[PDB]
């Protein structure tokens, strides 16, 4: 089980950036996926989760309406489209494999993390 | 608080008509009209409800405790010609 | 919903406070400097394969705890407390507790 992020880099405020994550070692289409970001000197902040079938997309309050999470099961890949980036969005972005949360109907925790890619705005 | 699901034929199809907890009755079934919500656990309300496309009550065992069942009221985001049934759905009823 | 946990801890015990946190499942992940986080504990006290029996925990009342017995220098990492908030469908993370 491995996850590889790419598509990071340096952008200016107001411009967009698309990130992607390649999944292998497991059946991608059977698991939900998360994006999590970590600003330098800060703790982990959750960005979004997508269900294995791509039917349900949930976002953190701070990115809702700007970021879009999507998956392509055929290509075993996860995408995150970030529009209208701001200086506050500077962080290392990770993709991760979801794991069922026993205290919720369809809640998730995070099992496998990728190495992450740095995005500077 | 809405979740896309589209009785359990795994395929799910629970259409609006002209294991079961209740029913939704109304017209447009959205915030523009008063709708009637009946749910057993009975709670009966008439409000300016904004219903989900796939309204249901999620059912799970709290931390896998078979003696302690809990549910998520995934019916509407806010608070008669058409109606639909509100089902009690275990996550395992929808997954492969 | 938010979690509250101390900046650092010198058996090491990392506390994670919340509002009736007992009703929520608490999960813990360990992040070493220069490395991605990894799951250590899930569903309060369960461990994934590869995690030493030294890692245990509990969840009661308004607090949850990650307990690490026989603490090693190799455990000097940032441990994060997280839950799923079914009220808003978000993953909630705490500040993160560093071990020394
Ligand atoms: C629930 O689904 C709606 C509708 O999305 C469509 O059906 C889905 C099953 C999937 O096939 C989507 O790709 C389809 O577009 C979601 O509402 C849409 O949200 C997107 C933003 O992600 C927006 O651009 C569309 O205009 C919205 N469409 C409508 C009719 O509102 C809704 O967000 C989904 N709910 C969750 C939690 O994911
Ligand atoms: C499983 O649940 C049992 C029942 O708990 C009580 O009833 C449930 C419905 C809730 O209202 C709860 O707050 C009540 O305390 C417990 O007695 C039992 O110890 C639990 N077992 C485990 C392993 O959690």
């Amino acid at each position: 089980v491995q996850l590889v992020e790419s598509g990071g880099g340096v952008v200016q405020p107001g411009r967009s950036l698309r990130l992607s994550c390649a999944a292998s070692g497991f059946t991608f289409s059977n698991y939900g996926m998360h994006w999590v970001r970590q600003a330098p000197g800060k703790g982990l902040e959750w960005v979004a989760v997508i269900w294995y079938d791509g039917s349900n997309k949930f976002y953190a309050d701070s990115v809702k309406g700007r970021f879009t999470i999507s998956r392509d099961n055929s290509k075993n890949s996860l995408y995150l489209q970030m529009n209208s980036l701001r200086a506050e969005d500077t962080a290392v972005y990770f993709c991760a494999r979801a794991f069922p949360d026993s205290s919720s109907w369809s809640g998730f925790t995070i099992d496998y993390w990728g190495q992450g890619t740095l995005v500077t705005v | 608080q809405c979740v896309n699901l589209t009785a359990i034929h795994k395929r799910f199809d629970n259409p609006v008509l002209p294991i079961i907890r209740g029913w939704i009755f109304g017209t447009t079934l959205d915030s523009k009209t008063q709708s009637l919500l009946i749910v057993n656990n009975v709670v009966i309300k008439v409000c300016e409800f904004q219903f989900c496309n796939d309204p249901f009550l999620g059912v799970y065992y709290h931390k896998n405790n078979k003696s302690w069942m809990e549910s998520e009221f995934r019916v509407y985001s806010s608070a008669i010609t058409r109606f639909q049934t509100l089902l009690a759905l275990h996550r395992s009823y929808l997954t492969p | 919903y938010e979690l509250t946990q101390p900046p650092s801890v010198s058996t090491a015990r990392i506390t994670c406070g919340g509002n009736n946190i007992e009703r929520k499942s608490v999960h813990w992940c360990q992040q070493k400097p220069g490395q991605a986080p990894a799951l250590v504990v899930y569903d309060d006290s369960d461990r994934p394969s590869g995690i030493p029996e030294r890692f245990s925990g509990s969840n009661s009342g308004n607090t949850a705890t990650l307990t690490i017995s026989r603490v090693e220098a190799g455990d000097e990492a940032d441990y994060y407390c997280q839950v799923w908030d079914s009220g808003s469908d978000q993953v909630i993370f705490g500040g993160g507790t560093k071990l020394t």
